[PDB]
């Protein structure tokens, strides 16, 4: 019926310890596992018993399918991350003085999804609050990923695509202008600089609202691993729901000769979102995303 | 235990604070002096016994020798144990120096967090997000690294202490 | 030969005095060990070594008792055989 599994942070750590996994995606925000000379020093304590009752652990051994999924998370060829939030996305930041150093908490308004692919196997790990749910997820094309993302976001908040003319603007100029605009709190009156860049008034308004007071946000990006090394996708897709509708922000991939990068400011229309996901996957450092593997020889 | 239960700030700050190895080194010196003196003590005792055995060599003296045998053995064993203490203390100080050296400097951690925060402040358009994640992975790597360092530190110290065996009460001479 | 037992008793007491003196003069160093850092491992090592020092001191005290009783016995044997 259902193959999904749910554990808290410590339960995930016990899975790591049993399967000898040093670390997983940082977005899941677990604590590392360092193997000592004894693994009986985490013992059998009740966190383990709960997992014994859920069929997650049989005897002292982890469930086989679950162990396989955790294997996928442990050393993926490809990672695809989405950070979702109700309201402004804080990217993991909880502003509190009582937050401990290296806190494994995440903001209450936030939850993160990690799709890992090892070989041909796709595994989902969803972090909401203190809970992590691991399961099998089916992925084929950029569009399917975009579908998963859109479902996740629409579940937080429902928004129609903003009505604006899609436009490409120079990346660093846009960064500087936006950084100056952020000082005024993205007031539409202070958006003269962005209007000078050739961005439409409607776009500056919808973006101003989306940056000033978003209803929901999503950040989608990928990671690729080869041998000892790794690299991030050069582009990040950002969805932001403003009172003037939902906006998609993603950079177009650079030329073979490079020289500069472009930022695409678009409506959230499904076509343009498929485009955004596709560009994110195509900005990965090693080869094509779908068929790639971290083993060279 | 498992020191990865704690963040890099804790393990690094912990290993970098404190008075240092000096008081251990001093102790080592002291334990060496003991090792010397007691060896002399041993050598004198056994000489004294022999002297007695040479002076009388009657059944009474042999009885005394038999009576004092367990204490002689005990004194010997005591010297053997004494010779170990300096050695193991220095092994421990070594372990500490290596833990102190291999640990991730606080400044690298601080730098990591600071860079992360700078990226956050500039992230309104969301394009620094993957880099932020990278910085988080580096922080987790510091976490793990400090974990391993403290593991090895613990193991070395444990191995050294295991070689210092409990002092035993001297037997009566009788 | 009583005088031999007397001599041996004297030597035994000297030996005892040496053991006691050596224990005493380095006691301040062995029991003063501090943890080099604030971590649990350093603390464990320092505490162990301090306790080890203290227990050693106890052991030496006991050995001094044994030696003093031995010397007393030698003196007693000396008097016993000298009167004879």
């Amino acid at each position: 019926t259902r193959t999904d599994i749910t554990v808290n942070v410590d339960g995930f750590w016990m899975l790591q310890a049993l399967l000898d996994i040093r670390h997983v995606a940082p977005e899941l925000r677990c604590r590392p596992y360092v193997s000592t000379d004894s693994n009986d020093w985490l013992n059998e304590h009740p966190g383990m018993a709960v997992m014994r009752e859920q069929g997650i652990v049989v005897n002292d051994a982890v469930n086989e399918q679950v162990a396989a999924r955790m294997k996928v998370l442990a050393a993926p060829d490809l990672e695809v991350v989405a950070l979702l939030s109700r309201g402004k996305l804080l990217y993991g930041v909880i502003d509190d003085e009582n937050q401990p150093p290296g806190s494994r908490d995440i903001p209450d308004n936030e939850f993160r999804v990690v799709l890992a692919r090892r070989g041909q196997h796709w595994v989902s790990a969803v972090r909401v609050g203190n809970d992590i749910t691991v399961d099998d997820v089916t992925v084929s094309d950029s569009a399917s990923i975009a579908a998963l993302v859109m479902d996740g976001l629409e579940s937080i908040h429902h928004a129609d695509p903003a009505a604006i003319n899609a436009v490409n603007v120079p990346m660093e100029e846009m960064l500087e202008a936006t950084k100056s605009w952020q000082e005024s709190g993205f007031n539409v009156f202070s958006g003269g600089d962005l209007r000078r860049m050739g961005i439409s008034a409607a776009t500056v308004a919808a973006l101003g609202q989306a940056l000033s007071d978003p209803a929901a946000e999503v950040a989608v990006y990928a990671r690729q691993y080869r041998d000892d090394a790794k690299g991030p996708s050069a582009s990040v897709l950002s969805l932001k729901d403003g009172s003037g509708g939902r906006i998609a922000l993603y950079q177009q991939a650079r030329t073979a000769g490079s020289g500069e990068a472009w930022l695409a400011i678009c409506p959230a229309t499904p076509q343009l979102v498929q485009v955004g996901v596709k560009t994110v996957l195509d900005t990965l450092p090693y080869g094509e995303w779908k068929t790639h593997s971290r083993v060279s020889s | 235990m498992h020191f990865e239960a704690y963040p890099p700030e804790v393990n690094s700050a912990n290993i970098y604070a404190g008075p240092g190895p000096d008081s251990m080194l001093a102790a080592a010196r002291a334990w060496r002096s003991l090792d010397v003196e007691m060896t002399a003590v041993q050598r004198s005792f056994n000489r004294t016994l022999l002297s007695l055995m040479d002076a009388w060599a009657g059944p009474v003296v042999m009885q005394l020798m038999e009576a004092a045998k367990p204490f002689v053995r005990w004194l010997t064993d005591l010297c053997v144990q004494l010779s170990e203490v300096e050695r193991q203390i220095h092994e421990i100080v070594r372990a500490y120096e290596w833990a102190h050296h291999d640990m991730v400097p606080l400044a690298q951690i601080y730098n990591n967090r600071a860079e992360r925060q700078i990226l956050i402040d500039n992230n309104a358009l969301g394009q620094f997000t993957a880099q932020i994640a990278d910085l988080d992975q580096e922080y987790d790597d510091f976490w793990d690294e400090d974990g391993e360092v403290m593991r090895d530190y613990r193991l070395r110290v444990s191995d050294a202490l295991s070689k210092l065996t409990p002092w035993k009460a001297p037997p009566p001479i009788a | 030969n009583p005088e031999a037992l007397t001599v041996a008793a004297t030597e035994v007491r000297r030996i005892r005095d040496r053991a006691i003196q050596s224990d005493a003069q380095v006691a301040p160093m062995t029991t003063a060990v501090r943890p080099p850092a604030a971590d649990l491992v350093s603390e464990k090592a320092a505490t162990f070594l301090v306790e080890y020092a203290r227990k050693y001191r106890q052991t030496i005290a006991a050995a001094a008792v044994v030696l003093e009783e031995f010397a007393h016995a030698l003196t007693t044997g000396a008097d016993k055989y000298a009167t004879a």
